[PDB]
Order: structure tokens, then C-alpha cells, then sequence
RNA sequence: UUUUAUUCAUAUAAUUAAUAGGAUAAUAUUUGUAGUUUUUGAUACCAUGAUAAGGAUUAUAAAUUGAAAGUGUUAAUAUCAUAAUCAAAAUUUAUUAUUUAUAUUAAAUAUGUAUGUGUAGAUAAAAUAAGA
């Protein structure tokens, strides 16, 4: 079975291998680094409690200075984002995850 | 209402119909996002009058209420299911299929052919077919003969 | 019995409704009996209203609104953070409800459409209609 | 929880259920009115005799004749049982309606030495009165049969033209209740599936249903039905 | 074949079998098909007319002179479409003060008119002194024979209407036509307000008068307003006037009586809020209203709910249930004879078979 | 005593009954049309059609540039007309025909692991503008 090129059925099968030291800026994130944060990273109206945050989020400081729990959906039940580094910084969700 | 009276062999049938809302949802909000989006990556000057820091806020701002609009349909289209609303058949679109002038799945399509359901001229299975624009480049070629006719024409005062 | 909803209420005035009684209605023959959405409870409308958005709207768990302060998923329930938590690391940009609204002018540019929401709300008084 | 009355059976007690509405032929469903309230001769059980309806006269055109009588306009009283007869309209002639029959088939001279007065032509215009128009109605269209040109009814008749009560054909406009079977020459099936089906007729008519309906007073409504409401015996979803 | 029916229109293969046209054929037209010319329909929308002048008309035809001297009082007074704020006692104080200086008859009336108006837009109280002080000595004292003009009279029915006043029936008994005749001149909203004030008044003799003034004059049964009729006819508790309105009914159209049903449970139930004064209760006419009605439409056919008792047959219950119609059918062959000569009289007719 | 090739990648998650017209139209608040509640085959079963594999043979010689692809059945499968308890969004899940050595990530998130002298067994394909 073939599909037409970047237009795969699959959505999730796009296997984020581990980030690549020479670009890391240029490879699943934002293809200029002058572009404002997606809509994941902020609250648009009166929500009761977000269940968990979406992949396509980046990540940013406050996540770790901050101290509230995050977490993702993956092959388990959910995955949470324990011990907060300073490491993971301008980068999404779904680089971090390893499926 | 779960499957007490349908009225319809296939009950997924409803969801060509729920698919022509997100057609309905982008003709509405596709002039909004799009200037939106516009005005938010926008670098250089907007104009002689706008400028600078004026222009930063004004993007914000522009940004923000684009995440505020709650419910605005931004989806590729590639990314819409296509299924047919005859049999309820699923086909991806740029292969065989899908069918794009009947907009019906390959096996709705084969049905309606080997029936007297549509009115179409057999060819032979592997050519180009009777027209010269695809005779003469095949499916690119009459991709932009289809946009010089549509488009590339007029004088576009 | 296994009725779907376990209770429905009328809604025609009990001034009228006692006294058009005694003219028989031609109902439907393959289906007299009609019960619609408008028969519907408040608390079975809202839950169904909720749910018929499952897909864009607050019918998905994690979308919000769900008011449910747990999730079970893969047989392992999780809590739900809470606005005040989230908030923390989410920004708040809420402008309110004057955000959906485009103006009159912006009709013709937006198809006939005034409102940014996730459901197309028609100006007829047929389509969206409960009742009233 | 489920009755009998209330399935989708095909048919029931050895003959076709009457609830089902594919049992049914679909020209029953077709749009119709209630014409009970018309006139005995314009019901839809008449429909054989509909083709020979003749004109109205009224009874303003009845006193206007009388008070200026037209020198060829035949005023024809109808009325049989002379016993029953006790006032002359004016300008009338008597043709009894037993007659009438061999009355049009007798000549000018024939006509005159049996019924003492000349025969109007077809040309002239005659006008037809009863005890309630019923009779009355029959000889216009017997005339009419005959060809004649104006044939005119005056439905209003003697009871209307002098206060009398005599009923000319005392018909009964109830319909006894039906008893027996459907009559199998109701019974239509369909020219495809050879399906029998049922039609208003017999036991399930439309005289019926006219019938047994909602009376125009409310006081009458709610004293024939119960006090609980007015169809209580049916599920609370068919009423 | 299948659930799905096919599409007669775009199905080459009904389009091109036997029962149709096929395409190796001259292609022309079939029929010259002509509808709309053989018998045409008016023009009926379901919406009402968004360009009516949605009130009274008093046509305000003044002398262009007096029009001119008057301008500056007149602009207080209603114009065209205009209602200005005016209150009404300033306008009634500036007529009572002028009018013997104006000294012509018809610019007088005319002017008392718009007056009038102006106060039964206003819903003024006092206006009938006005009334009284210009109308006896000239129109209605004890045998005055000078007809008013088509404007004074058009004035005081619409203030009457709008004020509920009672003075309305003086006006409609003289404007008959053994008196003035101008009930041919009247207008549709006109008969409307009328209508309405009567209905709210629990004048039944009066709202009786006014149908049978309209069924004499040819007056518009169906575009007066709804609601303003089913406040006319909430008003017949009386008999007599009742059965009138029975035997009325039947002149206005189908769509007429379908939504004056609709009107009616409307306001008698959701339509209390709209209504400016509450509807009494009458629940006879709205029963004989609604009754009319499902008369008036045409019938649909439930044949569940209409045959669910339906009994069978005493044979096939007696063929498929163990009951005693086996033998009844005999008892009631006996009583037939029995009425009939063919069986003796006095004679008596026991059981034939065990009860059980 | 004849010729050619073959390492092939996603796969389940929850609810589906109605008709209602507007400017330039001789007038309808029908602006704003308000009568709960007796039924039930596929959230998981329709067996029947197509397809795969796939063959047939007359054209003498002169002229002409001419006068030249055709399918049963056996099979497997499936979404259709036929037999009520449940797959399509939260995708790991393994599903044949791929870029091999002068320069290699810029616009919707778009692949970091198999260099090893190109070295087995089986399998498929064609006499078709090519040159057995």
C-alpha cells in the first residue's frame, strides 16, 4: 500500500528519534524561531481541569519553575513528566516521548 | 436513537453528513484565520502609517484573538476523512481509491459502473485517454491546463 | 424494558393542552408515537448537547468542561489538573465571550456568519429551534 | 407491556390486520374532507350520482318569483303522498315524482290531457321544489337525464318555504354499526407482489369515521367521554 | 435493487431504456408544457408584507394655503409615517384655542382629525370632550343630517379602538348604510383594531354587529389580523351569538382558520406575556375554534389510531376463541325471524347450548 | 560369469428520527407556525456478485501503408437483497517490487541505523518501439 507523499493516513507513526545535536532547532518544531508559541501553550477559555496537555505543546520554562504536574498520552495509560529539567527547552512534547 | 430507528442499512452514512459541516465551518473561517495568520507572521513594515512597536503589539494581539476564537475551523483538507455517501467507504485521496468528479470510494464507483448507475465512456485500461491535454503530459499537464483556464486568462485588473 | 431515557416532559401548555385533548391528531402511521428532542429533560439535553460535540467540542474528556475529576483509561483511572495548576504553566489569554462575535459588516466576508463557534448557529428560527 | 392491539402482526383473527399501515391500499391516505355537513345527495357514497348535480335555487329566487312570476319559468312541485300536501306554492304545477319518468317520455298533447297542464320545452327553465330537496334532487336529475337545459333545485323546499316538518325520503344519516366481515370486494392486491391489502370500505369506512367523531360542543365532548380523558384505553404515545 | 432507491434522473439506464429516451434519437422537445398560462395562482407569501404602513390611514388632504398658515401647529401633529412626541393635551389646548380662527369647515375637521389620531397613538385619556364639543351641534344632536368627512370618523374609530371607549358603537350605527355609508370605505387594519377593542370590551352583540357589517361589506376575512380575531372571538358567551360564529367560521379560508387555531393555544398559553391585557377564559370557543379547524383541513389517515379496538368478526372470534357467539349467531338468526312474519309471535326461546 | 528481478513498515477506543417561502408582489404578527411518553436485525455479521489465474485462429500472389489482443472455469475474497448484542480515532505494530561515495535539513511534525569480495534456496515476469 502506497499513499501520497507527506499526506500518510497514519498520523502517529511519525517515530521521533532521538534529537540530532548539529540542527536541534530545525527537526519537529517551528521551521522559524521568530514564530509565536502554538495554542496548546495557553488557556483560551474557562476550562474545569485539563486531563492532560497534547504532544505539540512546547516546552518552556515555567513547566519546571512552575512545579505543576504535566503530562502526555502514549502507548501506556499516560505518561508524566517527573523530575523537570532545564535541558528541554523550545522543544515539544512528542520529542520526549520515545513510542 | 442507538440503533432503535435508523432508517439506513449503514449507519455510518452519517458521517458524510456531519463532513459537510467542516466544509460549512471552513468556508466560514477561512477569510478570519487566514488573516489572521498573515498579519501574525508578518515581519516587515504593514505600511507607512504602522510601524515598530506598534506593529509587534498589533500582531499580538491579532495572535491572541486567533487563539481565543474558540470552535474556528483551521484543518488541512488532506486531513479530512474522505468516505463515500453512498456505501459508507473510506479512500484516500490521490490514489485509485477514490474517484475526485464523483467524490465516491474505488468500490462505489466499480458498482455504479458495472451497473446503470453512471454515465461514463470505457477507454482502454492502460493509456492516456481520449484527451489531448492528457495525451500530451498526462495528469501535471492537464493539472495546469485546468489552472490556465481557471485562472491564468484574464487581464486580473 | 429497555427504554432509552427514563423519564420525558411535554411541552405544550397545560391551558391548551387539556382542552385539544378531545380533537384526535393524525399521527404518523409507521411511528404515532413521536418523542423528540425537545421531550428531553434539562439535565438528559445538556448531557446529550455535551455529547453530540465529542469530536470539536467540549465532548472530548480532555478537551474541557468534562467536570469529571477522574479518567479511566487502560484500566488505570488518572486525576484531572485542575485550571488553578494548569494556569501556572498556561498563560491565560481569555477575552471572553465578545472574541466569537465578528461584526455585522464581516457577514458577507465570512459566508453569511457572525459568530466564531463550533457549532454554526443559523438565523432562522427552524433549525436551531427547541420548543421555542 | 406489549398487547395484541399494539404489535405490527400482518393479520390477526383469521382476517388482515386494520392497524398496519402497510396493509393498506395508499389511495386511503390521500387528502379528503369531511362533506357530512353539506347536503344528503353531495356525500362521497353518492360519487355515482355526482354527474347529474343540478343548480341551487334559493329562497330569496323563490320569493322573487313569487312576487313577479317570469311568463316561462315552470315552478314543478314534486311531492308525492298528496295525503301529506296541504299548501299550494305559487305559480306551481304538480308533477309527482313517481311519474316523472313517463311524464318526460310522454308527448306535448300526452303530457297535457294526463297532467292538465302543457309540457315545458327544454328550453325554459324549471324549477324543482320538495319537501326537503331529496325528491326534488332525484326529478332534476331525471330531467336532466331527459336533457332538459335549466334544470333548477330549490333545496330549501316546503319546509323552508312554509314551516312544515314533512320529510319527503326520512333517511337516517347515522349508518348502523357493521356486523360481520370485511366484504371481500373490498379486498385489493397489488398488481407486483400479489400482496392483499384492505380498503375503506365495510367494517372501515370513511362514514365511520365521519361518525363517532368529536361533537362541535365542548360540554358534549367531555360528558361522552370520561372523566380521565377522552381515549384512555390506547398507550399513552397514540393517543 | 437495494435499500437505496436509484436515481431516475442521472441513471443511463433509465434514461435510456425502453420507458425513456434514448440518445440515438432527435433529442427535441417531448411537450410544450404550459402551467402557469392555462390557470395561474396570486401571489401568496406565508411571510407577511414587509412594506405596508402597518396602521390607519387618515388622508390628510388639506388646502395647500391652510397647510401653509397651519404648518407650525401641524408639525406637532402625526405627518406621514412620523410620529413626533408631542404630548397630547399641548395639541388638544393649541386646536381648542385656533380653531375659531381657522373659519373653514373641512381644514377644521381635518385638523380635529390628525388630533385625534395624535391622541390615540398617544393612548390619551381625555379626547371625547373634543368630541362632544364639535359633533352634536353639527352631526348627531337630535336629527342632524351633515355627513362628516371620511377623516373625523376614521379618527374617532381608531381612538375608540385603541382607548377601549364605548362611544365606538354611536359612530358604527351611523355609518351604516341607511346613515353615511362610509362603512365600504373602511380599511383592513381598521376592521383589525376594531375587532380587537370589541373583543377586550365583552361587548358579544357588538363583535356579532361588526362580522355581519364585514360579511355585508365585503371586508378582507382574511387579512385581518389573528390575534386581533381570536380577541374578537373570545367575547361570545352569549348562545345565540355563539352558534352565529359557528355558522360564521365557515367564510374565512383554510389557512385563515388553521392558524387562527394556532393563534389561539398561543395565546392562551405562551401568548399571555404578548398580549397586552390577559384573555379571558372562554374554553367553548376555543374548543369549537379548534374543532373548525380539524374540520376545515383536510384528513390525513391513521389507520392504527383510528381502528386500534377494532373487533373482529363473531365468526372468526367464535372460530379461533371458545366464546358463545357460536350460538348468538343463531339467537340473532331466531330474533330476525322472529321480527320478521316468517316465525310465530308469542313464542318463547330458551338456550340451546351449556354456558360455559 | 532468450532475458529481468525479489530485505518491503502500524492494524481499532463507546452512541446517528420533522416540514416551515422576506425589498421593487393590491396589505395573513402565519413578527416569533410550541398536542412528551407502545416499541425494538447488524456500536461486530449482508452471501452474494465482481475480480484474480487465464488460453482460441484465418489473412495465395500482386497492390495498399496497409487488412488485425481474446475468454470459461477452478479458486480466493468481499463493504451488496437476505439470520440482535456490538472495529475506525487514544493508532507500535511488525503489511513484495527503496536514493551505494566531487559538493548532502528553508517553511504544515517529516526518519541514527544493515559498509563488509555483491556471494544461497526458492519465486515472479516478458516474445508488445524497439533491435533472441
Amino acid at each position: 500500500r502506497k499513499y501520497p507523499f507527506l499526506r500518510r493516513p497514519h498520523i502517529k507513526n511519525t517515530h521521533s528519534m532521538n534529537p540530532s545535536a548539529p540542527y536541534f532547532w530545525s527537526f519537529m518544531t517551528a521551521k522559524s524561531q521568530m514564530a509565536f508559541l502554538p495554542e496548546e501553550n495557553y488557556i483560551t477559555g474557562d476550562w474545569t481541569g485539563k486531563f492532560f496537555v497534547s504532544k505539540r505543546q512546547v516546552y518552556t520554562l515555567q513547566h519546571a519553575t512552575s512545579g505543576a504536574k504535566v503530562r502526555v498520552k502514549s502507548f501506556p495509560s499516560i505518561f508524566e513528566f517527573n523530575s523537570p529539567s532545564r535541558w528541554n527547552i523550545g522543544k515539544e512534547m512528542n520529542t520526549l516521548t520515545k513510542p | 436513537m442507538r440503533h432503535i430507528g435508523q432508517d439506513v442499512p449503514k449507519r455510518h452514512t452519517h458521517f458524510v453528513l456531519e463532513s459537510r459541516l467542516m466544509y460549512e465551518k471552513s468556508f466560514r473561517d477561512c477569510w478570519l484565520h487566514s488573516v489572521c495568520r498573515a498579519i501574525s507572521q508578518l515581519d516587515e513594515p504593514l505600511s507607512k502609517t504602522v510601524v515598530g512597536t506598534h506593529q509587534k503589539m498589533l500582531q499580538r494581539k491579532v495572535t491572541c484573538f486567533q487563539y481565543n476564537q474558540y470552535g474556528l475551523f483551521k484543518t488541512p483538507y488532506y486531513r479530512l476523512a474522505n468516505v463515500d455517501r453512498y456505501h459508507a467507504v473510506q479512500g484516500v485521496a490521490g490514489t485509485r481509491e477514490w474517484v475526485p468528479y464523483v467524490n465516491v470510494s474505488y468500490w462505489t464507483m466499480n458498482k455504479m459502473v458495472r451497473g446503470g448507475n453512471l454515465l461514463v465512456h470505457r477507454v482502454h485500461y492502460t493509456g492516456w485517454g481520449t484527451d489531448s491535454h492528457l495525451k500530451k503530459g498526462g495528469w501535471e499537464h492537464r493539472w495546469n491546463k485546468v489552472l490556465q483556464r481557471n485562472v491564468l486568462q484574464y487581464s486580473r485588473i | 424494558v429497555s427504554g432509552v431515557f427514563s423519564k420525558g416532559r411535554g411541552i405544550g401548555h397545560e391551558a391548551t393542552t387539556s382542552i385539544l385533548r378531545y380533537i384526535p391528531r393524525a399521527r404518523v402511521p409507521w411511528q404515532p408515537s413521536r418523542f423528540g428532542r425537545e421531550n428531553l429533560t434539562a439535565a438528559d439535553m445538556a448531557r446529550l448537547w455535551s455529547r453530540g460535540r465529542y469530536r470539536d467540542g467540549p465532548g472530548n474528556y480532555n478537551s474541557g468542561y468534562c467536570t469529571e475529576r477522574t479518567h479511566v483509561l487502560e484500566e488505570n483511572t488518572v486525576s484531572i489538573i485542575p485550571r488553578r495548576e494548569l494556569e501556572k504553566y498556561m498563560p491565560d489569554i481569555t477575552i471572553g465571550p465578545k472574541a466569537l462575535v465578528t461584526p455585522v459588516s464581516l457577514m458577507n466576508a465570512r459566508n453569511g456568519h457572525r459568530v466564531t463557534h463550533d457549532l454554526l448557529h443559523s438565523y432562522d428560527p427552524h433549525i436551531g429551534r427547541l420548543g421555542k | 407491556q406489549a398487547d395484541r392491539r399494539t404489535r405490527h402482526h400482518m393479520m390477526v383473527d383469521g382476517q388482515i390486520n386494520p392497524r398496519e399501515w402497510f396493509n393498506w391500499h395508499p389511495k386511503e391516505y390521500q387528502p379528503w374532507y369531511f362533506d357530512r355537513h353539506k347536503f344528503l345527495y353531495e356525500q362521497r357514497q353518492y360519487a355515482q350520482f355526482h354527474h347529474l348535480l343540478c343548480h341551487q335555487v334559493y329562497l330569496k329566487d323563490m320569493l322573487h318569483l313569487m312576487r313577479y312570476p317570469e311568463p316561462y319559468t315552470h315552478i314543478i312541485d314534486c311531492r308525492t303522498s298528496t295525503q301529506k300536501m296541504h299548501r299550494w306554492v305559487p305559480h306551481s304545477l304538480w308533477l309527482p315524482r313517481d311519474e316523472v319518468e313517463y311524464a318526460l317520455q310522454l308527448s306535448a298533447d300526452e303530457f297535457l290531457d294526463m297532467y292538465g297542464f302543457r309540457k315545458p320545452d327544454k328550453s325554459d327553465d324549471v324549477i324543482l321544489l320538495s319537501h326537503n330537496g331529496i325528491y326534488s334532487e332525484q326529478a332534476g336529475w331525471e330531467w336532466k337525464k331527459q336533457f332538459f337545459q335549466h334544470v333548477y333545485n330549490y333545496r330549501g323546499g316546503t319546509n323552508e318555504l312554509f314551516g312544515e316538518s314533512y320529510s319527503d325520503m326520512n333517511v337516517s344519516d347515522v349508518l348502523s354499526p357493521w356486523k360481520g366481515p370485511f366484504p371481500q370486494s373490498g379486498v385489493f392486491v397489488d398488481k407486483w407482489s400479489k400482496r392483499k391489502v384492505l380498503t375503506r370500505t365495510g367494517p372501515f369506512d370513511r362514514q365511520y369515521e365521519m361518525q363517532d367523531f368529536a361533537l362541535p360542543d365542548l360540554e358534549l365532548e367531555k360528558a361522552r367521554h370520561p372523566e380521565e380523558g377522552p381515549r384512555q384505553n390506547m398507550p399513552f404515545g397514540l393517543q | 435493487v437495494g435499500y437505496t432507491p436509484v436515481n431516475p434522473d442521472t441513471s443511463p439506464m433509465v434514461a435510456y431504456s425502453q420507458y425513456h429516451w434514448h440518445y440515438n434519437l432527435p433529442q427535441g422537445m417531448e411537450r410544450p408544457h404550459s402551467v402557469n398560462r392555462t390557470f395561474a395562482a396570486p401571489f401568496q407569501s406565508n411571510h407577511s408584507l414587509v412594506n405596508k404602513y402597518r396602521g390607519v390611514w387618515i388622508e390628510f388632504d388639506m388646502h395647500p394655503a391652510f397647510s401653509v398658515a397651519l404648518e407650525p401647529q401641524l408639525r406637532k401633529l402625526p405627518r406621514g409615517r412620523t410620529l413626533p412626541k408631542t404630548p397630547a393635551e399641548e395639541v388638544i389646548a393649541d386646536y381648542t384655542a385656533l380653531a375659531p380662527l381657522v373659519d373653514d369647515e373641512k381644514t377644521r375637521d381635518l385638523w380635529l382629525a390628525k388630533v385625534f389620531q395624535h391622541c390615540a397613538f398617544q393612548r390619551c385619556g381625555g379626547a371625547m370632550e373634543l368630541w362632544e364639543r364639535y359633533c352634536h351641534q353639527r352631526f348627531t344632536a337630535e336629527g342632524a343630517t351633515a355627513k362628516p368627512p371620511l377623516s373625523l370618523v376614521k379618527s374617532v374609530l381608531f381612538y375608540c379602538n385603541k382607548t377601549d371607549n364605548s362611544g365606538w358603537r354611536a359612530l358604527f350605527d351611523r355609518c351604516l348604510k341607511d346613515g353615511w355609508n362610509y362603512t365600504p370605505l373602511f380599511d383592513t387594519a381598521q376592521w383589525s383594531f376594531m375587532l380587537k377593542s370589541i373583543g377586550r370590551m365583552g361587548d358579544e352583540d357588538g363583535v356579532r354587529a361588526v362580522l355581519e357589517e364585514m360579511l355585508d361589506v365585503q371586508a378582507d376575512l382574511d387579512r385581518v389580523e389573528a390575534r386581533s380575531v381570536v380577541i374578537a372571538l373570545n367575547a361570545v358567551t352569549n348562545a345565540d351569538v355563539y352558534e352565529f360564529v359557528k355558522k360564521y367560521l365557515f367564510n374565512f379560508g383554510e389557512r385563515k382558520v388553521k392558524f387562527l387555531r394556532t393563534t389561539y393555544s398561543d395565546l392562551r398559553g405562551h401568548g399571555a406575556g404578548k398580549l397586552r391585557i390577559p384573555l379571558k377564559e372562554n374554553d367553548n370557543m376555543y374548543y369549537h375554534v379548534c374543532w373548525h379547524s380539524s374540520i376545515r383541513s383536510p384528513r390525513q389517515f391513521s389507520p392504527r389510531q383510528l381502528y386500534f379496538d377494532y373487533t373482529p368478526s363473531t365468526l372468526g372470534s367464535s372460530s379461533h376463541n371458545p366464546n358463545a357467539k357460536i350460538d348468538d349467531i343463531v339467537k340473532d338468526k331466531i330474533e330476525k325471524w322472529k321480527a320478521e312474519g316468517l316465525l310465530p309471535e308469542d313464542y318463547v326461546h330458551e338456550d340451546r347450548v351449556y354456558d360455559r
